[PDB]
Formats: structure tokens, sequence, C-alpha cells
């Protein structure tokens, strides 16, 4: 978008103030996708923050050429896949929407991600693939598979 | 319900049927019982994790980002 890259060109030069900005568009979404994937708002919104802090830490490391929000969604799905891992006690050693959370939670996060980008946050099937750095196919049969343990989960509620 | 129309089912929700094969869907349900209720509950599935989709972010989240760079 040119409201977000006249913005990026600005936080790259030294206005922090244009970054705020950036966080505030993005905001939402971000802690959206962080807390239904973790179910939690103590771990979704650390995760969310450390998400924007490493985004602008990292900024003369962004392609301009390419997609902003794309590139934010990675490092935010990666920090949340990341915790959900390390949250599986042996991992070192080698309401009506609460009630669907606590379902979104039972899905292997490979399907979790998926579910949430393509139904929760309304992306497309080529921004999860540049998202998760997957060929759209690989998607497609992720979705599938998630759908299927979707409906088991909830066809009862 | 056969394997290969439970991936027609997958076809039309992902948005990209051929319109020879939109037919083809359509007979099953109707007739095929197992393969109406499988389609059904996954709709009814979708429907209710699209409800989720409500969240902002806490109170002071961007100040809390801005407090947090080096």
């Amino acid at each position: 978008e040119m409201m977000i890259k006249k913005r990026i060109k600005q936080v790259k030069k030294g206005d922090q103030d244009a970054f705020a900005d950036i966080v505030d568009i993005y905001k939402d979404k971000i802690y959206q996708l962080c807390y239904r994937m973790l179910g939690n708002v103590h771990e979704a919104e650390d995760i969310a923050q450390e998400a924007f802090i490493r985004a602008y830490v990292n900024i003369d490391s962004f392609d301009i050429n390419r997609k902003f929000s794309t590139w934010l969604y990675r490092i935010a799905t990666n920090l949340t896949i990341d915790r959900i891992r390390k949250k599986k006690p042996d991992y070192y050693l080698d309401e009506l929407s609460n009630t669907i959370q606590q379902k979104i939670l039972k899905l292997p996060d490979k399907y979790r991600t998926v579910i949430v980008l393509k139904y929760i946050d309304e992306l497309s099937l080529i921004e999860i693939g540049e998202i998760l750095n997957i060929p759209v196919g690989t998607v497609k049969t992720r979705i599938h598979r998630g759908r299927e343990a979707l409906r088991k989960q909830l066809r009862d509620l | 319900c056969p394997e290969q129309i439970v991936q027609l089912m997958h076809m039309h929700l992902d948005g990209d049927i051929l319109p020879k094969d939109e037919h083809v869907l359509n007979e099953h349900l109707e007739t095929c019982e197992k393969c109406r209720k499988h389609f059904y509950e996954m709709e009814k599935s979708i429907a209710l994790v699209r409800s989720t989709s409500h969240v902002e972010a806490p109170a002071d989240f961007t100040a809390n980002v801005m407090a947090k760079l080096p």
C-alpha cells in the first residue's frame, strides 16, 4: 500500500512515530492471529509485541519490492508456531467464541495456522503460501486436512 | 460417503470447481445422505469458526510496543 510503504521509508530514516502508525494498522489482526493460535491473553500479547519489535529491528532487511503484511505475518506466524512447540512439555528432550477457541487448539499447528489465516483472518491462498513459504498446492492440502479435523470438533456445537 | 466426491466438496469450498464438476457434486448430496451430512457438518463448522473474528488488541498495545524498541 501507498500509505504503508511511505511509512516504512520514514522509519528507516529515523521517524519512530511513523512505526506507531504501522502498529496501529496491524495490531488487531496480528494480536488476533496470535490469540487464536495460542488461546491465551498473556502469551498472545507478549508474542504479538515481539512480532512488531522484531519487525522494527529487522526493517532495513525488508525488501520494499514485496508486500509488508506478508513479511509481518511471517514473523508473527513463526513466533507463534515456536511457542506452541516449546510449550509441549518434552520439547527440549530432542461461551461460544471461547468454546470454538478450545477446539481450534486441538488442531495440529500446521492445520491450525492455515485455518486461522483463511477463515478468521480472511487471507488468500496465495498470501498464505508466501507467508508460510510453501506453494499454493501444499496450502490447499493443509486447509483440506484442517477443515476435516475442524469438522470433527465443531459439528455438535 | 466415497472420498472422490469429498475432494469435490473441498474444491467447492476453495472456490475453484470446474463448471463441468460443479453439476457432479450436487447429484451426490440430494441422493447420498452420507455425503449430505458430511458437507453440512463442514459448512456448519466453517460458519462457527468465522464467528471468532472479532478480536482487537489490548487497550495500550502500541504504547507498550513503542516502549520496548531499541
